[PDB]
RNA sequence: AACGAGACUCUGGCAUGCUAACUAGUUACGCGACCGGUCGGCGUAACUUCUUAGAGGGACAAGUGGCGUUCAGCCACCCGAGAUUGAGCAAUAACAGGUCUGUGAUGCCCUUAGAUGUCCGGGGCUGCACGCGCGCUACACUGACUGGCUCAGCGUGUCCUACGCCGGCAGGCGCGGGUAACCCGUUGAACCCCAUUCGUGAUGGGGAUCGGGGAUUGCAAUUAUU
């Protein structure tokens, strides 16, 4: 049937629902092609460039993304999709396919499955940010 | 007919307690209960100047307050709900019902 | 199939859509058009002298995108950044009038209906041509 | 790409020069008592297009630009658009430029000078007048 | 295969120096398609090196205050910059790239050794990893400073210092920096 | 000193624009400017026409930059 | 009628910091010697079952010049939760 | 002419405020001669460097 | 640096000398027998010696030590 | 042996394992709109992936290979969410360090009825030849202008405000919601991004300065409140 994977940047959550489908790509019911930010466009194209157009074809993912910015939204939604077709399969089909596909994405990119835990560091008193300080006078 | 009962503390370990308390006491007696949900905490912060003067090195204590709170709902009338509630007790808990 | 405005590029179908408007003739026009600026954070006034089909346009696909909306909450959506002088930049709001006129020049079009609970909404005829246009641009791209 | 016949490098329209290699909605700009929105409304009302040089205009285009320029009422201008608009003597609303503009900024101080404003003997003293720090800031003319 | 930015190949550079040959990645697991892949390549020393080198060059175009986080237009700076050499030079830009890089580093230095006062500067060696990185920073360096007040568009002013670099030519501002710089360790010998 | 670029055309700049510029292999708003001494917008403004009467292919368009080629 | 008090007792007096800051407030008030006011509260803190405790004096106890006498006994902890 | 010492084993460093690396190389051409040099930047074992005077040898910054 | 404590490995050297015979050469193992016997704080501290505990029982099998 | 260091507390990163949800949602199914697709259009049932927050786990230089009087430890690597996250607290002994202008903390000295108390009216604290420190805006084309498209988190709120009408706008009138995961608000933020015009020039960069109008807060805006 489905499966539903998130992933994950700095604040932003994309989740993606995969089902028994025809070839159907589409983030918030809009196309993969375009997503606003063109220029990142091929990290979206990312996945389904490496692993082919085949694998995609008997699987339907719809993706929904929530919060965070631009950059880490789209970065959101490539790890999202990655994860969820490694979902979809050692669930649907064997632990044979799983492995070839977790291989081809993992040798490319350890983004595409696994979530870059970086977070903004707290602004101390004193300064501007978290390590500039407040320019000293002397005399 | 819908009875919310309302908690709200700042020591979550005791409202917890009440918490389990009084859903162990629903469920002892004859009754439908719908479990405790966890309200977003509320966090107070106020931030001042440590010196009393102005004459140091600017530093700045940062003092901070948290609320917790919870709902829990039954079906029951008013009689079945005033019991369980007057058995279970405890400090700085803020106990409120809702009769809908 | 058939298409929405989902799946065609949306800076090429509000150039279109503004056209579709233009064409028409329906659509009433104020009197102050030459002359006003479109929000307090604005420098100048819009270049192209046909802006009032274009901000139509734009409004009617956002009304279509989100159902429900206001004056105020369309004047949200078209604020910016208003530069103060040798004082830092701050976020700024649009023109209420602007964003009510361009929402009643709508009506005459029997193409936005007041919402229920708020303020208004697409029409099913304002649903119909917006898809009408939306199947055009998607041919455009698909031919080309 | 168009190469113009009759085309003058430096036209004169208002008492003052003005370069025809400049685009016409800035290139009046260049004549006093006229910013950077006032005359862009008085080419839309006159019908003259925009993407023009100043050079690109027949005489009948230039003589019309000064009529609407200078009596915007008539022409359905509205009056916040103006440079004085309740005077203070005549109480009329009118648009002054270049060689009026400043006819009507030393009536506007003589007026504070001769009735001793606090204002006025600023503008007398040379002083700052919009109620500023003088402690620190201006000191360019003072030696 | 996967080419830059899809339409420019990888396996057809060759790297010249043996030196910087591990210093320079562009050619097998370094084929991406694009610049920008949120690296922690700064978390460890000598990881930086595995950079892809592409990617390195953007980064150290978003210099100066007014463009520290503007790394998409630098994307589309050096995607500019590399359709414009491919049309002069008619060869690839990778390669266009690797050969300025090669040619812009210097390979001798000189290091303060007398006592503040007098100036007595010896002679010493290059790191690679120091050469690449600095032929990087004198590439970027001369393509903002020709580009600064002029009517020549930024990623036409990289690509011409690129291609005055691939062909070690004096009308290079990096060729330039580098020719004064190791004329001056010499005579630190 | 001052940089001082024609804004129209005249009948030299004209013909080197239509013979010499199409075979540059680097048709370019800021080379063609600094070629004829013209201004970036009357450069810009001609090699639309240039497009347009099939002389020469557009190879990129963007905001910041747009480049163009010989054709063939 | 809502509100009302009552009183009772501490459980232990000499474990308590303020009934034994409260205590030799009241022997310094009456005329005992620092020396021996403090060392007769810092005796009945630990004869009551203290781990430790520390008693600082702080003022003109000698002239016009202000000092302290800080009297220990046991152990004491500084920093942490 | 130009001569290529890979690197050996990495020694210390020297310099006024420690910027330099003591290095002892290796040639490519006649490997059997091994000579201390000094470099600047970051400089790990199995690096190779581009020796252009290949004639001194390294002493203390 | 990552260097252990005298609290840790005074703890640690009472825990092996004290029960050697259910200790090993398994972390997770001597982790769950320290939780059982001695009465420690938080995991962080419990962790700290029982890793000392499974570097220092492999150091018994090349011989005995002096402490 | 003890204090200090460390430990400790709060916080960030992981759990498709647990307990839960109409003041959070998702999936499915209906009704509906439009050309199988889209719908933050409307209503039901599957549950907790997403949201919220409680419990318990999880990381210890633990494993491998080197170095180390083969100890204490250091370097590299695999696996792994993570191989140093950031703060709070913080010793003995001192300083003639700041605070009597925070206090019904306080000793002396001064004054106390044409007052050094207290209230009312109007001024000053900001005045300006000149020096000395924090800063905010710039010196532009890696840009400005004009349109279009598209994304947050921490907080506040019985002053925060949705909706409708007149206004170019600043801004005004009528109904509504919220003592709040219930309403502003699915917080349609700015840089970013895509098209246009400008074209090296004290220029459409940059905004100081100053003149006319208009509107708000207040008893009062004149030494311009905004």
């Amino acid at each position: 049937q489905s499966v539903q994977v998130f992933g994950r940047k700095k604040t932003a959550t994309a989740v993606a629902h995969c089902k028994r489908g025809n070839g159907l790509i589409k983030v918030n019911g809009r196309p993969l092609e375009m997503i606003e930010p063109r220029t990142l466009q091929y990290k979206l194209l990312e996945p389904v460039l490496l692993l082919g157009k085949e694998r995609f074809a008997g699987v339907d993912i719809r993706v929904r993304v929530k919060g965070g910015g631009h950059v880490a939204q789209i970065y959101a939604i490539r790890q999202s999709i990655s994860k969820a077709l490694v979902a979809y399969y050692q669930k649907y089909v064997d632990e044979a396919s799983k492995k070839e596909i977790k291989d081809i994405l993992i040798q490319y990119d350890r983004t595409l499955l696994v979530a870059d835990p970086r977070r903004c560091e707290s602004k101390k008193f004193g300064g501007p940010g978290a390590r500039a300080r407040y320019q000293k006078s002397y005399r | 007919h819908r009875i919310r009962i309302t908690l709200t503390s700042r020591n979550v370990k005791s409202l917890e307690k009440v918490c389990a308390d009084l859903i162990r006491g629903a469920k002892e007696k004859n009754l439908k209960v719908k479990g405790p949900v966890r309200m977003p905490t509320k966090t107070l912060r106020i931030t001042t100047r440590k010196t009393p003067c102005g004459e140091g090195s600017k530093t700045w204590d940062r003092f901070q307050m948290r609320i917790h709170k919870r709902l829990i709902d039954l079906h029951s009338p008013s009689e079945i709900v005033k019991q369980i509630t007057s058995i279970s007790i405890e400090p700085g808990v803020e106990v409120e019902v809702t009769i809908a | 199939p058939g298409v929405t405005v989902k799946d065609v590029n949306q800076q090429e179908f509000v150039r279109a859509l503004a056209a579709f408007l233009k064409k028409s003739g329906k659509l009433k026009v104020p009197e102050w058009v030459d002359t006003v600026k479109l929000a307090k954070h604005k420098e100048l006034a819009p270049y192209d002298e046909n802006w009032f089909y274009t901000r139509a346009a734009s409004t009617a696909r956002h009304l279509y995108l989100r159902g429900g909306a206001g004056v105020g909450s369309m004047t949200k959506i078209y604020g910016g950044r208003q530069r103060n002088g040798v004082m830092p930049s701050h976020f700024s709001r649009g023109s209420k009038s602007v964003a009510r006129r361009v929402l009643q020049a709508l009506e005459g079009l029997k193409m936005v209906e007041k919402d229920q609970d708020g303020g208004r909404k697409l029409t099913p005829q304002g649903q119909r041509d917006l898809d009408r246009i939306a199947g055009q641009v998607a041919a455009a791209n698909k031919k080309h | 790409l168009v190469i113009p016949e009759k085309f003058q490098h430096i036209l004169r329209v208002l008492n003052t020069n003005i370069d025809g290699r400049r685009k016409i909605a800035f290139a009046i700009t260049a004549i006093k008592g006229v910013g950077r929105r006032y005359a862009h409304v008085v080419l839309r009302k006159a019908d003259i297009d925009l993407t023009k040089r100043a050079g690109e205009l027949t005489e009948d285009e230039v003589e019309r630009v000064i009529t609407i320029m200078q009596n915007p009422r008539q022409y359905k201008i509205p009056d916040w658009f103006l440079n004085r608009q309740k005077d203070v003597k005549d109480g009329k609303y009118s648009q002054v430029l270049a060689n009026g503009l400043d006819n009507k900024l030393r009536e506007d101080l003589e007026r504070l000078k001769k009735i001793r404003a606090h204002r006025g003997l600023r503008h007398f003293w040379g002083l700052r007048v919009r109620g500023q720090h003088t402690k620190t800031t201006g000191r360019r003319g003072r030696t | 295969d996967i080419k830059l930015f899809g339409k420019w190949s990888t396996d057809d550079v060759q790297i010249n120096d043996i030196s910087l040959q591990d210093y320079i990645a562009v050619k097998e697991k370094y084929a991406k398609y694009l610049p920008h892949s949120a690296g922690r390549y700064a978390a460890k020393r000598f990881r930086k090196a595995q950079c892809p080198i592409v990617e390195r060059l953007t980064n150290s175009m978003m210099m100066h205050g007014r463009n520290n986080g503007k790394k998409l237009m630098t994307v589309r700076i050096v995607k500019h910059a590399f359709e414009i050499i491919h049309l002069l030079t008619g060869e690839n830009p990778l390669q266009v790239l690797v050969n300025a890089i090669i040619n812009s580093g210097p390979r001798e230095d000189s290091t303060r050794i007398g006592r503040a006062g007098t100036v007595r500067r010896q002679a010493v060696d290059v790191s690679p990893l120091r050469r690449v990185n600095q032929a990087i920073w004198l590439l970027c360096t001369g393509a903002r400073e020709a580009a600064f007040r002029n009517i020549k568009t930024i990623a036409e002013c990289l690509a011409d210092e690129l291609i005055n670099a691939a062909k070690g030519s004096s009308n290079s501002y990096a060729i330039k920096k580098k020719d004064e710089l190791e004329r001056v360790a010499k005579s630190n010998r | 000193d001052k940089l001082n670029n024609l804004v129209l055309f005249d009948k030299a700049t004209y013909d080197k624009l239509c013979k010499e510029v199409p075979n540059y292999k680097l048709i370019t708003p800021a080379v063609v400017s600094e070629r004829l001494k013209i201004r970036g917008s009357l450069a810009r403004a001609a090699l639309q026409e240039l497009l347009s009467k099939g002389l020469i292919k557009l190879v990129s368009k963007h905001r910041a930059q747009v480049i163009y080629t010989r054709n063939t | 009628g809502s509100v009302e008090l009552y009183a009772e007792k501490v459980a232990t007096r000499g474990l308590c910091a303020i009934a034994q800051a409260e205590s030799l407030r009241y022997k310094l008030l009456g005329g005992l010697a620092v020396r021996r006011a403090c060392y007769g509260v810092l005796r009945f803190i630990m004869e009551s079952g203290a781990k430790g405790c520390e008693v600082v004096v702080s003022g003109k106890l000698r002239g016009q010049r202000a000092k302290s006498m800080k009297f220990v006994d046991g152990l004491m902890i500084h920093s942490g939760d | 002419p130009i001569k290529l010492a890979r690197v050996t084993k990495v020694l210390g460093r020297t310099g006024s405020q420690g910027q330099c690396t003591q290095v002892r190389v290796e040639f490519m051409d006649d490997t059997s001669r091994s000579i201390i040099r000094n470099v600047k930047g970051p400089v790990r074992e199995g690096d190779v460097l581009t020796l252009l005077e290949s004639e001194r040898e390294a002493r203390r910054l | 640096g990552r260097v252990r404590t005298k609290t840790v490995k005074k703890a640690a050297r009472v825990i092996i000398e004290k029960y050697y015979t259910r200790l090993g050469n398994d972390f997770h193992t001597n982790k769950r027998v320290c939780e059982e016997i001695a009465i420690i704080p938080s995991k962080k501290l419990r962790n700290k010696i029982a890793g000392y505990v499974t570097h220092l029982m492999k150091r018994i099998q090349r011989g005995p030590v002096r402490g």
